[PDB]
């Protein structure tokens, strides 16, 4: 159906897709290094089967003066703590996810 | 001329963020109340109704329940009440936003 | 700043800054409800100081065309676990942070 | 015309990605290496050298170390190595991504 946000809402210059990633295995940490990620971990308790937050490019950019600049979209990351074998050891590290969407600029 | 409350919903839609959009009509001007599965919706500042400008020589209102970043916790059945003096009108929606294992 | 890549390199739409946040007392939960964020957690008898790594817009967006549209650089968020306080329950709850800066797009007349 | 390696670093500029912009003559041209706090630096993903387009009849090359979201635990002196059959030209920058915790 035809409603007026189609026009006047508020859209994004790139389109993304959030999702809850819990079969994840690998991920890199902050040294760039490539780690391990727990299926599950416990609290003094029972156990909490990993789960992480993931936001990335939904399959230029929107609204881009197309005169002066060429544009991408891309996935850019953050950093969030896991339960990860830093190839030694059981250790909290901050491992690198993926966490939006944006545009990239360059000159024409 | 005074008229009773009519109303309708539309399928969510993800832009900047979510928004089930709306439409309304009547005079008075309904007021509107959002039930999440049969249950009074609170609105925060993460999901809040939101109005489109009014139109020149219209009555109707368009607009969203608006969804910042909502998760499966959000998916489920939304309506919308709308009520002036001659009494109700309703309208509900199935919403899903992401799965949830 | 007479590096070529000042003009032939790729930038930013909406520029950002990150840093670690480790002060964060309260924070809105997966419901939307507003939490207490402990500073410290127990992972396994090791006790950690809760900290977060947290992307916000630098305070219209870069190359836009601005003849057909108003836009502006906002904070979007992501949910990460954390513990918590919700009375006497201390809990292992996903809140929202700030994780980037998103242009958002806007016709005007 | 045969000549020695010749090289320079800049401050680094956080862009879509972080950059060391470096700008780098010889010939013949020479091979690059960097080095962080004094040791080999294996380019990665993330962490890799870039060459912007080589501009009309001079030799002269300019690039970044690009960092794909570097944090504080890249913070260091970073050094580029341009070496050649005459042998090598070094530079040294500092560069802080990130205060550390």
């Amino acid at each position: 159906s035809s409603h007026p946000i189609f026009h006047r809402g508020e859209f994004s210059v790139c389109d993304s897709v959030s999702v809850w990633v819990g079969d994840k295995t690998t991920a890199t940490d902050i040294k760039g290094k490539e780690v391990m990620v727990l299926g599950e971990v416990n609290i003094n308790n029972s156990v909490f089967k990993q789960y992480f937050f993931e936001t990335k490019c939904r399959d230029g950019c929107r609204g881009i003066d197309s005169k002066h600049w060429n544009s991408y979209c891309t996935t850019t990351h953050t950093f969030v703590k896991a339960l990860t074998m830093d190839g030694k050891q059981a250790a909290w590290r901050f491992i690198r996810i993926d966490t939006a969407c944006v545009c990239v600029l360059s000159r024409k | 001329v005074s008229f009773p409350a009519s109303v309708q919903l539309h399928t969510a839609v993800e832009m900047h963020h979510w928004c089930i959009p709306f439409s309304v009509d009547g005079q008075p001007a309904p007021s509107l109340r959002w039930l999440f599965n049969g249950s009074v919706l609170n609105e925060t500042s993460f999901i809040f109704t939101e109005f489109l400008e009014p139109a020149a020589n219209e009555t109707v209102r368009h607009g969203c329940l608006r969804l910042n970043q909502p998760t499966h916790v959000n998916n489920g059945n939304y309506t919308l009440l709308a009520a002036n003096p001659f009494g109700q009108a309703s309208a509900s929606i199935m919403a899903a936003f992401m799965d949830n294992p």
